[PDB]
């Protein structure tokens, strides 16, 4: 995998 | 005044960490993902399509005597892994670990992407990065922690994440009794809205730190440790069975590898991630091949000290001082 505010 | 909220890994591969949050009056208790890499507190709610929210706990603002809709407010966010969500905005009381923010922006999702739909165990995110990143328009909402900070004993919070075991998110004090070394601090650059810092160098397998510094962000909301291709190459260089697996989109190696540690410099102090924590998971049940916890950041364009790294330490997010502390655990 999760990758959180691109 | 403090808060202390137990967290737990959502699955056996520590994909993400879940913590209860109570919203509204009376309290509606939702399991949320505390994300120091975003700036919006958003929830599955009674306004989320039922086909998206089914199986998830939801916030229903009409059953809360303290909710209020924020007229004209909307929000949308795209995350690093391609997931997304969007909606409108209420304020309500939000209590975490027994500490309450009385009027907090609670962003109600009216649309969420498939990734969130499928992840039934969470009901949204608590954004704990800087207020500047908040996506509410026309008027941004402050994060829960920014709102809480002036009323806590101290304006800081800590993340204690563990592999396969419950940990804690604490607010307003530093419980170093979970750690075995002291907190070492380094300054945070909040120019991009993140807990961005620079590690002064690194080492693979325990020799002295080099001086090859690493700029990256401390993100409780990312699973992995995502570092540039040179570091990934250095880390796996003597891991005999390591290879890139195009299907996994990551480096894998035999589960029985004795992996080297990965250490990095927080100013002149060292934090060492033991090799244990650099083995994320077998590729499937009973597999002899495992997926590494350290992988390339080349795809996302920014280095991320995600849960794989955070698990090695008690990590202090000090908003009052805009610094980041790490105590070896």
């Amino acid at each position: 995998x999760v990758v959180x505010a691109x | 005044q403090t808060g202390s909220a137990p967290n737990h890994p959502s699955d056996s591969a520590d994909s993400e960490y879940i913590t209860s949050v109570s919203i509204g009056t009376p309290a509606q208790v939702l399991p949320l993902d505390f994300d120091t890499g975003s700036s919006d507190l958003w929830v599955f709610s009674s306004e989320t399509p039922k086909s998206s929210a089914t199986g998830h706990a939801i916030y229903t603002p009409s059953k809360s005597s303290t909710s209020k809709k924020v007229s004209g407010a909307s929000w949308s966010i795209s995350y690093g892994d391609g997931s997304s969500s969007s909606g409108d905005v209420y304020t309500d009381k939000v209590t975490i670990g027994g500490f309450s923010v009385n009027t907090q922006g609670v962003e109600s999702a009216t649309r969420v992407s498939t990734e969130f739909v499928q992840d039934t165990v969470i009901s949204g995110l608590v954004g704990l990065a800087f207020d500047s990143g908040n996506q509410v328009r026309p008027h941004p909402q402050k994060t829960w922690f920014s709102n809480a900070a002036s009323s806590l004993a101290e304006p800081l919070f800590t993340a204690d994440l563990r592999h396969g075991q419950n940990g804690s998110y604490n607010f307003g004090y530093i419980d170093t009794s979970v750690a075995k070394g002291p907190v070492a601090y380094t300054p945070v650059d909040n120019s991009q809205g993140f807990w961005e810092f620079t590690a002064s160098g690194y080492s693979v397998g325990g020799g002295k730190l080099n001086r090859n510094s690493i700029d990256g962000i401390a993100d409780t909301g990312t699973t992995l440790l995502l570092l540039d291709d040179n570091v990934v190459d250095a880390y796996y260089a003597n891991v005999q069975s390591a290879q890139y697996d195009n299907q996994q989109e990551g480096v894998v190696f035999d589960c029985d590898e004795d992996l080297p540690s990965f250490s990095f410099g927080v100013g002149s102090s060292t934090i060492t991630i033991p090799g244990d924590l650099l083995n994320l998971t077998p590729l499937e049940e009973g597999s002899s091949t495992c997926f590494g916890g350290l992988q390339s950041s080349s795809g996302i364009g920014i280095n991320i000290f995600g849960d794989v790294a955070l698990k090695a330490a008690l990590v202090v997010f000090d908003l009052g001082n805009e610094r980041l502390g790490w105590a070896q655990k």
